[PDB]
């Protein structure tokens, strides 16, 4: 039930709901997809239809977007219409009607769709496998649904109540009266809700290192590689990343991603190698693992990668830093490899 | 060619041909055919406990394989082995024929076959449509008779029967007079029939089995419609020609003549079958295949097909039908021609099949019935007899304006009443 | 005319102790003079198809109850068909007369009625 | 595809007196349908026949 | 060019011509799958119409057979008509028309009806994911065309050039006159025909175990595993699949299907827990792989492995043997390991 | 008429010097004459497609050959519809006007010929 | 969709006279064709108000 703010001279205004119950702590493959998707529906007291409606005169928006490990309710609007969207979100997390209907209707649909849009890009299967062979079953569950194993409407009102309680979420408005957010956010529906235990664990969710899968896919080849991190090692990889897309490293048109996903208890540092046939694919990957191989630093990328990480903050929370102007060598253990495409025409483990 | 009988006590035959292995097993003149409306689905339950596991370690270890089947018109149980341990073979078909008849129906085994065969029938009656129309076919061509049965049994009158049952069948079928031991493989005549009078004995001989009223066609429709399937399976017929007539051959070749078809199979759509011109313009069908089920009282001249074409399956019967009309007034020579040596063809890799269980239940069936096997090259004399005049006569008799059976399953809403297809037996004449 | 009215005068003769007493002894009546039950229907199956709303209903209907109804409506053609009446012990029930179709209509009514409300919504400053 | 269905003339008189569905419970109250259509016909027949000779 | 025989008084006869050009001896990925379904279309003397019109009227049919290691090209006649059927079988691999459309519309349409089928059968599924991970990229290439990799009508063709070989190619006469056989060949375009090398190598090729790899899918999971032979440990692999294939087993209810595949240069054994749920496929897999480690025998599968290997070998090649008698013990080693379907709630091979 | 025909016909008289020297000339002349050329046309592109036979082969025609008929047919309809011709260097030169799509045809045809007579083929014992 | 496509009689319009696919390069010798639907209309209509006075 924390309750952040900040407020600014603006116009317009950010309520966000963060709510623990990402993939990770999915209950049955996919679940977290379809709560996602299901938010925002009908509750006891509002349909869907009256709540786009009236927001709309009002001149405000609502989103629910899925994490890995978050399942984020933001609703945009015109700063002076605070309340609405406080009690317009609670009203959500509380109270919404999940009609065997509305899943067969909305719910189903709208997340079929979401996963074929997905299924079409390679580089998120790759990324899906990656998370996969690493951390098996925490962050290693699958993002989206894919009915590989069936979810009733009984599972989502399930996973919807182990998950919508006042110790797993945090509420952050962004550009909003602190004063009146808080003043706001009790008196609410939101402070009615069950207490539940949060989610979250301060250990780190076991490793696991050279797996590697294959993935037989039509059209686009894509190596790539994930690396776990520790809750004081994710420094250094965070600025590798930046450096392996920067004009500071020879190799950064070698690759076409690379990032750091941090969590609050570890994180995967990721490096996808995507182009169209599998010989320029494997060459690309081949040099990229035998050129880190052979450590290198210096980190002139320092007093850049928290250029690029200092854009990338204003979602309430900034962890790290520090360990710049600090750590600057970088060798390459172990790792985890995926390489989706021209299967018969890619690298494995063995070589690289 | 070979094919030697011989009675003795019982009646034996055999049929060696110097291959791989030899197979000797008891065949029963007796089978679906011979049960009711609350017994149906007893021989099915006999074949899962000669095939239970406690008896089939039995016969693993000394070097033998289990095979039974069950039919309409008889029942068998098989015993595969070496050529040399011709004999292992005999001392257990006896060992459970005549030792083992208090065993086995020993509780804890008859609990486990049952529970495996309501699964077991379960299973088919939810996913194997094709032959589950086809056993509907039967099921109301030959309604409230005989042959009406279905082989596997009814899923209620199974979780009906007892030990009890399974005796009362037994002692009432499988008897001396009413069964036939074969073998076949390797196995010369001379050695089997002396191993078999070795140990002497009856077991129930003098006595006969219970008769009963003899199976008829009846024209009639039986519509299983799921709209929840993704085809729709379809069977239809008339009363064919029981084995032993006449014309078992020539309609077995009006069966040919239009034959089977797969429309994902190249080689199949460019058959010589003048009813594939009017099926592939807009894919009537995925397949179809036309059969003569032959039976000792009656039988089956129709076909068989599967469809996705929902919306157009009134045309599929259409031509098909309209091409049956064919065998009554315009089958031209060529059609027969071909059908002969596709008919031979196919006829012959039945026969001619390099495994003996196979061979069996084709000799015991045979000479269970007619008391001889007809030699393939006897058939082939026959075969090519058969001239287009022949053909014709069999369809006036068979198929002109005849009543029919149908029964299908899946999206069968676009197949027309039973009077539009029945119409179509038939055309126009001045 | 609406279910969403013919249940707001309905509810409201049964809710009350004087109306009821004196209304539903005639339904009853007027319910088994109309004889869709020896028929082997229940009322509802009777309700008209052929507008949005119902379509709405049935296809928000759950199966085992679309399944059983498509039974129920196919019986009673043929029976219809025949010039005869279903025996006796196959009639629909007094208590098997339920109004399941009822629910789903109601709602998708009360959805509609919403819709038309917010799609001609004035402002006021 | 039949000719009763693939033809430009016979699929109207196809869909319409062939294979038009019908609901299998109509009774004979439907069958005034047709008997207009006679009459139509009896009328117009019997009409331009008589009107060779009416002035 | 070898050149067998049988002979016997029966009707029926059944000509083949046993190709080496199976998946394993595949240029690119397909091309084998391809070739075969190319077979007996179009020959610059004779229409696939013709062929069939004919043979029919002859009363026989053709057959084109792919495996992981041959293209067999069978012909079922009657036994008179000889001639026939070696000239059909000569005029396919000599001068097959190879046109553009009928790849279009013959060619490509069955080829991706044979994929679609086994894309649903999850064993197949299976047994295709272990070849893959076990030999890698000799007998792991994939049996069918599903198009990952462009495969042009050259390529077909070029593959065509190089299998279609007198030093490749055995014809397998069953039921057929030595004498005429060898006679009619030698007067056939089978002499004609390029001879170039033999695509058989006598030696093992790279086993690779302790190798696992997850595939998501929909319909019933599956949990399997591989093991690969050596040239003379295979003999006693057969009666280990055979045991587990009968009443023997005290486990033969817990799999759905069991055997050993063999090869001139090794073979792959291979075990499968099929079912609806994943539960029972858990546990009856757990079972096996812990069942099996603890090693038993003792041969009473011995004079039985042989009788299902009697029957089984009636085309032209009973090797085998000896090693029965003989050899009577097993444990179980290092494995190979693929999960199809419910892979969340199926186990991996960290703990088996 | 048959294509099998004109090409039977037509290579008769092209292969005999007598009839080749005194044809070509007027057949030439013909064809110039017609004026499909004027508005950027093959002769090819006016074979009537409205059969089987057509159908098949400008299905097997190779896509770019196909898509450039499609341009050239639509540029006919354009000009004609306009009543000018083509700028004369947009015309048709006599080296272009090739018989792109016969061979396709005569295949096609012949193909159809055989399925024709492998259909009525009698038998003799 | 729009009523002129989804009505009963006036599809049968709109389909015939409104979005009827030509081929854009037909001539005025196709214009032949509603000038003999004119002449039946005007031959139909003259007549039958001349019926009116004719014995
Ligand atoms: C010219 C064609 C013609 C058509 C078409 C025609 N009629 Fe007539 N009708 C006549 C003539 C001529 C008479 C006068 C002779 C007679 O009385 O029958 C007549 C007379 C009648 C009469 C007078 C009854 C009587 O005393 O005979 C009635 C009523 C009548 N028509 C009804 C109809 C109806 C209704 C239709 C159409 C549904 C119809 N007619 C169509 C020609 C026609
Ligand atoms: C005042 C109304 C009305 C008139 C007058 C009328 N019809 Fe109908 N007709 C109907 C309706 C409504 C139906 C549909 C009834 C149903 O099938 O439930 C119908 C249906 C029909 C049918 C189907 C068979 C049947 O009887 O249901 C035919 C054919 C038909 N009418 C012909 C005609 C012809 C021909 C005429 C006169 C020349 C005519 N109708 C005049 C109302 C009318």
């Amino acid at each position: 039930l924390t309750v952040s703010a900040r407020d600014a001279p603006t116009k317009i205004s950010t309520l966000a709901v963060k709510v623990h119950g990402g993939s990770r702590y999915a209950t049955k493959d996919g679940v977290a997809h379809l709560l996602n998707r299901f938010n925002f529906q009908n509750t006891n007291t509002r349909s869907a239809l009256k709540l786009v409606r009236e927001s709309e005169l009002l001149g405000g928006t609502f989103k629910s977007t899925l994490d890995r490990e978050y399942i984020t309710l933001k609703a945009t609007f015109l700063k002076d219409d605070l309340p609405y969207y406080v009690n317009a979100l609670a009203d959500v997390l509380y109270k919404t009607a999940f009609k065997p209907h509305e899943l067969t209707e909305s719910v189903l649909p709208a997340a079929r769709y979401d996963y074929a849009v997905a299924e079409q890009c390679p580089v998120k299967s790759a990324e899906d496998q990656l998370y996969a062979i690493t951390f098996r079953k925490g962050l290693g569950n699958p993002l989206l649904y894919d009915g590989v194993e069936r979810v009733s409407l009984q599972d989502i009102k399930d996973f919807a109540d182990k998950v919508y309680t006042k110790e797993n979420l945090e509420v952050s408005g962004e550009n909003v009266v602190e004063a009146d957010l808080k003043r706001f956010v009790d008196e609410s529906l939101l402070s009615t809700l069950p207490a539940g235990k949060s989610l979250v664990s301060k250990s780190e969710p076991k490793f696991f290192l050279g797996e590697e899968n294959r993935v037989r896919f039509i059209g686009d080849s894509v190596a790539a590689i994930g690396i776990p991190v520790n809750k004081a090692s994710l420094a250094q990889y965070e600025v590798l990343a930046n450096y392996l897309t920067s004009a500071l490293s020879e190799l950064s048109g070698l690759i076409s991603s690379a990032k750091l996903d941090k969590f609050t208890d570890g994180g995967l540092f990721t490096l996808f190698v995507r182009d169209q046939d599998s010989a320029v694919v494997s060459s690309n990957i081949k040099k990229i693992v035998a050129d880190l191989k052979k450590g290198k630093d210096l980190s002139p990328a320092i007093n850049y990668t928290k250029l690029k990480n200092a854009v990338q903050n204003e979602s309430v929370s900034s962890p790290i830093e520090l360990n710049f102007d600090a750590v600057k060598d970088f060798k390459l253990g172990k790792f985890n490899y995926v390489a989706v495409g021209d299967v018969s025409n890619l690298p494995y483990l063995d070589e690289l | 060619a070979e094919v030697t009988q011989l009675s003795n006590g019982i009646v034996v035959a055999t049929e060696h041909n110097p291959a791989h292995t030899a197979s000797v097993g008891v065949v029963f003149g007796s089978g679906a055919a011979n049960e009711n409306p609350y017994n149906n689905g007893v021989s099915n339950l006999w074949k899962n406990i000669f095939l239970s596991k406690e008896n089939s370690a039995v016969a693993a270890k000394e070097g033998l394989a289990l095979s039974s089947n069950i039919s309409r018109d008889f029942q068998s149980y098989i015993v595969s082995s070496l050529p040399g341990s011709t004999d292992k073979s005999l001392d257990f078909l006896n060992q459970s024929f005549i030792q083992q008849k208090a065993n086995l129906l020993s509780s804890s085994n008859f609990e486990a076959t049952k529970k495996s065969v309501l699964k077991q029938v379960q299973d088919f009656e939810d996913n194997d449509h094709p032959n589950r129309v086809l056993e509907h076919l039967h099921s109301t061509a030959f309604q409230n008779t005989p042959l009406s049965l279905p082989t596997r049994g009814t899923l209620e009158s199974l979780e009906n029967l007892v030990v009890a049952d399974l005796e009362s069948f037994a002692n009432n079928h499988f008897l001396n007079s009413n069964a036939v031991v074969v073998g076949t493989g390797n196995i010369k005549h001379e050695d089997l029939v002396n191993s078999i009078e070795s140990k002497n004995l009856s077991l129930q001989t003098g006595t006969k089995p219970v008769l009963k009223k003899k199976a008829a066609f009846l024209g009639s429709e039986v519509r299983l419609r799921d709209d929840t399937l993704p085809k729709a399976w379809i069977s239809l017929a008339v009363e064919g020609e029981p084995v032993n007539s006449p014309n078992y051959f020539v309609a077995k070749l009006a069966a040919q003549i239009f034959g089977s078809y797969n429309a994902f199979e190249p080689a199949s759509r460019l058959q010589g079958i003048k009813l594939l011109d009017n099926i592939q313009e807009y894919q009537l069908c995925d397949n179809f295949n036309h059969f003569s089920l032959s039976y000792k009282d009656s039988g089956l001249w129709g076909f068989s097909t599967a469809t996705r074409n929902v919306t157009m399956i009134d045309d599929l019967i259409h031509f098909t039908l309209k091409q049956w009309n064919r065998l009554t007034i315009s089958v031209t020579d060529t059609e027969v021609e071909r059908a002969k040596s596709l008919l031979k063809l196919q006829l012959g890799q039945l026969y001619e099949s390099g495994n003996p269980v196979n061979d069996a239940n084709l000799l015991g069936a045979e000479v269970l019935i007619k008391g001889s096997k007809l030699s393939l090259g006897e058939a082939f004399k026959k075969i090519d007899a058969i001239t287009v005049k022949d053909v014709k006569a069999w369809a006036g008799k068979r198929l002109w304006d005849q009543d029919i059976a149908i029964a299908g399953t899946g999206q069968i809403e676009g197949l027309l009443d039973y009077m539009r297809i029945r119409s179509d037996m038939s055309m126009m004449r001045w | 005319q609406s279910f969403t009215s013919i249940a707001r005068i309905g509810d409201y003769i049964l809710k009350s102790p004087v109306l009821s007493k004196l209304c539903v002894p005639v339904a009853n009546q007027f319910i088994n003079l109309a004889g869709y039950k020896k028929l082997g229907l229940k009322f509802d199956d009777l309700i008209a198809e052929e507008n949005p709303i119902m379509q709405t209903a049935l296809r928000r209907l759950p199966e085992d109850e679309s399944y059983a109804r498509a039974y129920r409506i196919i019986r009673a053609h043929q029976t219809e068909l025949t010039h005869h009446l279903l025996p006796r012990n196959e009639w629909i029930k007094a208590q098997e007369d339920v109004p399941y179709l009822l629910p789903y209509i109601l709602e998708a009514e009360a959805a509609a009625k919403e819709k038309d409300e917010l799609d001609n919504i004035e402002v006021s400053k | 595809m039949a000719f009763r269905k693939s033809n430009v003339y016979l699929s109207l008189v196809n869909s319409y007196i062939i294979d038009s569905p019908q609901p299998s419970s109509i009774n004979y109250w439907w069958n005034m349908g047709s008997l207009l259509g006679l009459c139509l016909v009896i009328q117009i027949v019997t009409g331009i026949f008589m009107a060779m000779h009416y002035s």
